[PDB]
């Protein structure tokens, strides 16, 4: 495939830095007592 | 001619050893209930919280977490050794709030003098459709 | 805290009131029934939702109804 | 005080009028079948002794006999 | 003189709330005082509460 | 034939399945004596076993290719190739079974619904009642034409309770 | 909560009545040494802010990123590695 | 004719264009 | 002797005694008249 890098880059981007930031992101909002 | 009987700080409690199932950190920061009976006799008696305790002769004072544990309470003394006792609501900040006996009269008991409060002046089927109340934040029994 | 209602159709047995366990209930004078006295919610906001009252009551329809609605920390029996 | 044998004599008649009353042992059965629950009832309480009556002394008859009929049964 | 049925006739229930809907009973007693539902009425068919007898208006019952 | 069935009279699976399972029977049996017991069982098996598929054979019944009887339910299509005696006649029997022993259920309860004490009777049936309108229920089908030719098979639905929609 | 006898209740006090107490925590300024405290507070200077500390954190979100487009190369992982030969299948396909 | 890097690369602008589309959508949708 | 007659007519008895009777006829039927496929008359 072309571009071999990218699935190595995209991968761990979204199954790992993205759900952290979703999870942290998601949790400071459900807990903010004034949105 | 009723008033609230205000509740007294220096009623002893029952002797008691001590369990896991008493309060814990919501009486810090929430609420709590308080209730004081009067006893002709030490007697064992068994607590909402597990175990058994035994109340002394005279006045008994007794902190548990919810007002159903106080009222269970109440229930046992009412049907097990005939005595009345009160029930408070007490707050971190140090206010006391009367409860069950609210006007010294047992609400079973009719008193006339009191708030009928919730009372519809129709049966159970002649609420409004839902279909007639939609798009407000009520349900059929509040109109 | 749930929604209590009371209807006319009550004949004042009492017996409601004796199996709210947490004092909701009461009786206040009346005039729609021989016993001359109905059934009231004043202290919504202590009941858990049980339906021990829905349990005791003998018409048919009964005559009080329990509606759950929003949780609080009372409603929901919570001690911690 | 002092190890014995104490033994009632005749407490118990035998007769079938209780063969034909279903539900005899039990307060609460005593309105009939008026609903298929009390059917299953009637089979649910069948060997509770201590709700069929508030006596130490006949649910102690009651085990001792029904042991001896699980005696007879195994054997 | 009285109001209602008198005791011990036939009824059919009107109400549809009634587990005893469209079902006849015997009118056990009819108070004679201004009350929403004095017409006591006593069926053979407990309902799911086991409970036979309950209280309807004059115009929830109809003779026969 | 009638979906492309072939007869069990003339279906070379149907007699290959009936020597197959007499050869097993006999494979078994040669492990016995001439008079033994189990001799004469396995015997009364294989004698049983060639009646069955003679049976089947004979009464003009129809196999697939696999070898198997099957049955035809359809009227007319039964009534006229010979094989009313599949699904027709069976159901003739069996409604007239059934309804009989439902008759004559229908006819106990109304009696005793009559009783003062009606659950009563419903949990100690009343024997020679039940004898009478078990042997009443053999007569449902003109019965219960007749009611229902009457009007009193049927209850007012404005006499039934209902839920309040 | 002047539990001087069997008193366990008292709205003067009722800070004690309700269970509030620390049971393990003390007080003391004195242990950690001078030198190696102001070491840390000062290698921990401007990380106390939600915005920095968490700018911490995003190092390591492009550590994630930087493993694998190098980290699993080096460390020789199976799946950045090649691949030998491959199979037909059941049938005539591929 | 295999695709080329720069056709992923340019597909990858234009998803990330749509994506922000999206989010405008559902800051919309919010409201 | 009544009551024993009561007994005998209650629904789990009869039910039971009927239950073997039809179970009985059913056997012997197929006993004498066994692999009834089809309503051979
Ligand atoms: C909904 C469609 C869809 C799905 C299910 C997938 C699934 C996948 N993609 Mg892919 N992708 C898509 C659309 C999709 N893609 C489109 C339209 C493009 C063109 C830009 C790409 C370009 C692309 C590349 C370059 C790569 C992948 C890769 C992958 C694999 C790993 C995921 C990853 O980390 O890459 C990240 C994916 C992206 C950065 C772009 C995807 C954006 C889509 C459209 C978001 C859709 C969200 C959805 C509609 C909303 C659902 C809610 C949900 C988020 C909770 C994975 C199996 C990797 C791979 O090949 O693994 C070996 C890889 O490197 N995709
Ligand atoms: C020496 C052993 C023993 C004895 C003397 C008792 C005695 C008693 N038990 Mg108990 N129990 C036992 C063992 C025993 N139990 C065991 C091992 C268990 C774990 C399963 C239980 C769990 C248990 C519960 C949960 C309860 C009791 C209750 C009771 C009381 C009422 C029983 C009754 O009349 O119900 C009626 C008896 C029956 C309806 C018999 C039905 C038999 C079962 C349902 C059928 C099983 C099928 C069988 C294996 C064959 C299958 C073939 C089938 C296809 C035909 C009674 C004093 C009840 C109580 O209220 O206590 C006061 C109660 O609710 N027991
Ligand atoms: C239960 C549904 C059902 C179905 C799907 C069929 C289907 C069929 N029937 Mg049939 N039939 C039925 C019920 C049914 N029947 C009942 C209840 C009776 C008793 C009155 C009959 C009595 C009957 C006879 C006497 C005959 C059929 C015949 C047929 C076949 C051709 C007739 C046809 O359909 O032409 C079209 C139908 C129109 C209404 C037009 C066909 C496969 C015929 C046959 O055997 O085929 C040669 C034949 O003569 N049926
Ligand atoms: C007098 C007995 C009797 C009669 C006349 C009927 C009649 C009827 N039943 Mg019913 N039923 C019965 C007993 C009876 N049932 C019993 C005892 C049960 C509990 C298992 C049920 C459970 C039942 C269900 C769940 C349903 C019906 C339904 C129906 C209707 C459709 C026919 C059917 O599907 O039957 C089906 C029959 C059964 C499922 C079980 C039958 C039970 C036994 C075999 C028959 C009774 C034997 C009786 C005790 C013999 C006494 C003899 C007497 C001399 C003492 C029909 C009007 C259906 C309906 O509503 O249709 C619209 C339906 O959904 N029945
Ligand atoms: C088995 C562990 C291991 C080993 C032996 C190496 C070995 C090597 N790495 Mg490496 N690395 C690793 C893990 C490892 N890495 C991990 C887990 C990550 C993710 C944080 C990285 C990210 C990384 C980067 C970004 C770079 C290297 C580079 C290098 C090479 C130059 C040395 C260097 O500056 O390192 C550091 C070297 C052969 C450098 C290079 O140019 O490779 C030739 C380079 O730029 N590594
Ligand atoms: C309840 C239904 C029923 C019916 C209608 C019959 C009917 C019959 N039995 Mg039979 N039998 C039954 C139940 C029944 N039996 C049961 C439950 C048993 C087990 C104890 C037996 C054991 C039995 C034996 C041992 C014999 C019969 C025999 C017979 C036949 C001689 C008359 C007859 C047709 C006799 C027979 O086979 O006829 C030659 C005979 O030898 N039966
Ligand atoms: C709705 C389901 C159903 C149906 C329609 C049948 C139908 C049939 N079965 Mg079968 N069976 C079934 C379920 C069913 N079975 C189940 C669930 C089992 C597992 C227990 C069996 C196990 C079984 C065995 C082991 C055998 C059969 C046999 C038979 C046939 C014998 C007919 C007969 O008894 O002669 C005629 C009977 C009468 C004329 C009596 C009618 C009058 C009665 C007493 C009325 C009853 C009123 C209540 C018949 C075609 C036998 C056979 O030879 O197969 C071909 C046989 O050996 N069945
Ligand atoms: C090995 C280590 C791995 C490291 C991995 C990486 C670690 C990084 C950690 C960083 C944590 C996340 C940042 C801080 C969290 C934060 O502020 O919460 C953000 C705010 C906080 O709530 C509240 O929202 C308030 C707004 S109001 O109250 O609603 O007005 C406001 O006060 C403020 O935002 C906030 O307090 O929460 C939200 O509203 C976020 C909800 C939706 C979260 C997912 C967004 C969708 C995906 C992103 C878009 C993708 C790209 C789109 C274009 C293509
Ligand atoms: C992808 C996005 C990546 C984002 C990267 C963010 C990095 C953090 C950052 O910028 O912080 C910005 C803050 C701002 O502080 C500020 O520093 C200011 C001084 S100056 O501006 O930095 O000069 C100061 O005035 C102010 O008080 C203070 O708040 O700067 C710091 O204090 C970072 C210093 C980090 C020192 C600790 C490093 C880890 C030590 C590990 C120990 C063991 C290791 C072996
Ligand atoms: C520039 C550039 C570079 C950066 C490239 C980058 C950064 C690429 C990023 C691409 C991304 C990140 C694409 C993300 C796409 C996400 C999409 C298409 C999501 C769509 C979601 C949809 C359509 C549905 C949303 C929904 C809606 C609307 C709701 O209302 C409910 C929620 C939900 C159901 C999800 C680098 C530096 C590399 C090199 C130099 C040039
Ligand atoms: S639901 Fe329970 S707590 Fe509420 S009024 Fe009824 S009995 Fe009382
Ligand atoms: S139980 Fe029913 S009838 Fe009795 S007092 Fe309460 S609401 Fe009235």
């Amino acid at each position: 495939m072309s571009a071999q890098f990218l699935p190595s880059i995209l991968v761990p981007l979204v199954g790992l830095v993205f759900p952290a930031v979703a999870m942290a992101s998601m949790f400071l909002y459900i807990e903010k007592e004034e949105i | 001619a009723f008033t609230p009987p205000t509740l007294q700080s220096d009623t002893p409690s029952p002797i008691f050893g001590g369990s896991t199932g008493g309060l814990l950190s919501q009486a810090q920061v929430e609420e709590f209930h308080v209730i004081t009976w009067e006893s002709k006799k030490e007697q064992i008696f068994e607590m909402p919280t597990g175990g058994a305790a035994i109340m002394r002769q005279g006045p008994n004072l007794l902190k548990l977490a919810r007002k159903e544990q106080c009222l269970a309470l109440l229930t046992q003394l009412r049907t097990k050794f005939k005595i009345d006792g009160y029930i408070y609501r007490v707050f971190p900040n140090g206010e006391v709030q009367y409860l069950h006996p609210k006007d010294g009269v047992y609400p079973e008991k009719v008193n006339a003098g009191r708030s009928g409060d919730n009372t519809n002046m129709r049966r159970i089927g002649q609420n409004k459709e839902p279909v007639q109340i939609k798009f407000s934040g009520k349900i059929p029994a509040e109109f | 805290s749930h929604t209590v209602k009371i209807y006319d159709t009550c004949i004042g047995c009492t017996q409601c009131v004796r199996a709210c366990p947490t004092d909701v209930l009461e009786m206040v004078p009346w005039d729609g029934c021989k016993a001359n006295q109905i059934a009231s919610a004043p202290r919504t906001e202590d009941c858990v939702g049980c339906k021990r009252c829905e349990s005791a009551c003998p018409t048919d329809f009964l005559s009080v109804r329990v509606y759950l609605g929003s949780e609080t920390t009372r409603s929901m029996g919570l001690a911690y | 005080k002092k190890v014995k044998i104490v033994v009632d004599r005749n407490p118990v008649a035998t007769n079938f009028e209780k063969w034909a009353k279903p539900g005899h042992f039990s307060r609460t059965l005593s309105k009939g079948p008026t609903t298929t629950t009390w059917i299953w009832n009637l089979h649910a309480d069948a060997h509770d002794f201590d709700t069929q009556t508030s006596d130490l002394e006949e649910i102690s008859r009651k085990v001792f006999s029904a042991h001896f009929g699980q005696l007879g049964i195994i054997f | 003189p009285d109001v209602g049925p008198k005791r011990g006739t036939q009824v059919r229930i009107l109400r549809p709330e009634s587990y005893w809907f469209r079902e006849t009973g015997k009118v056990v007693s009819v108070d004679q005082s201004g009350i929403r539902y004095p017409v006591v009425v006593r069926f053979e068919k407990v309902n799911y509460a086991g409970v036979s007898t309950n209280n309807y208006a004059l115009d929830e019952v109809v003779a026969a | 034939d009638v979906a492309g069935l072939t007869p069990c009279s003339e279906s070379k699976a149907f007699a290959k399945r009936k020597k197959n399972e007499v050869k097993a029977l006999n494979k078994r049996l040669k492990n016995y004596e001439a008079d033994s017991a189990p001799a004469l069982a396995l015997k009364a098996t294989i004698a049983r076993t060639e009646a069955r598929f003679d049976k089947y054979a004979k009464q003009g019944l129809l196999c697939g290719t696999d070898g198997l009887p099957h049955l035809i339910a359809d009227p007319g299509l039964a009534l006229r190739y010979g094989h009313a005696g599949d699904v027709f006649i069976p159901t003739i029997g069996f409604i007239y079974f059934a309804g009989w022993l439902g008759y004559a259920g229908s006819k106990y309860l109304q009696a005793v619904a009559a009783t003062a004490k009606p659950i009563e009777k419903e949990i100690i049936i009343d024997v020679p009642l039940a004898w009478k309108l078990l042997w009443e229920g053999f007569g449902w089908p003109l019965r219960a034409f007749a009611e229902y030719k009457n009007g009193s098979l049927m209850e007012d639905d404005a006499k039934i309770t209902v839920s309040p929609r | 909560k002047y539990g001087e006898e069997s008193r366990y209740f008292d709205l003067k006090d009722l800070e004690n009545t309700v269970g509030s107490w620390d049971m393990y925590g003390q007080e003391d300024k004195s242990r950690y040494n001078g030198l190696q405290s102001e070491f840390f507070e000062r290698a921990a200077n401007g990380l106390s802010r939600r915005e920095y500390i968490l700018g911490l954190v995003a190092i390591g979100g492009a550590g994630i990123l930087a493993w694998g487009g190098k980290g699993a190369a080096d460390v020789r992982l199976p799946t950045v590695g090649p691949q030998q030969p491959a199979q037909v299948g059941p049938r005539g396909r591929l | 004719m295999p695709i080329a890097d720069y056709q992923v690369f340019t597909a990858l602008f234009l998803a990330l264009a749509t994506g922000i589309f999206a989010v405008r959508l559902g800051v919309a949708l919010y409201k | 002797m009544k009551d024993f007659t009561t007994y005998l007519s209650t629904a789990p008895v009869l039910t039971l005694l009927s239950v073997t009777v039809v179970a009985g006829l059913l056997i012997e039927i197929n006993r004498f008249f066994p692999d009834a496929l089809i309503a051979a008359f």
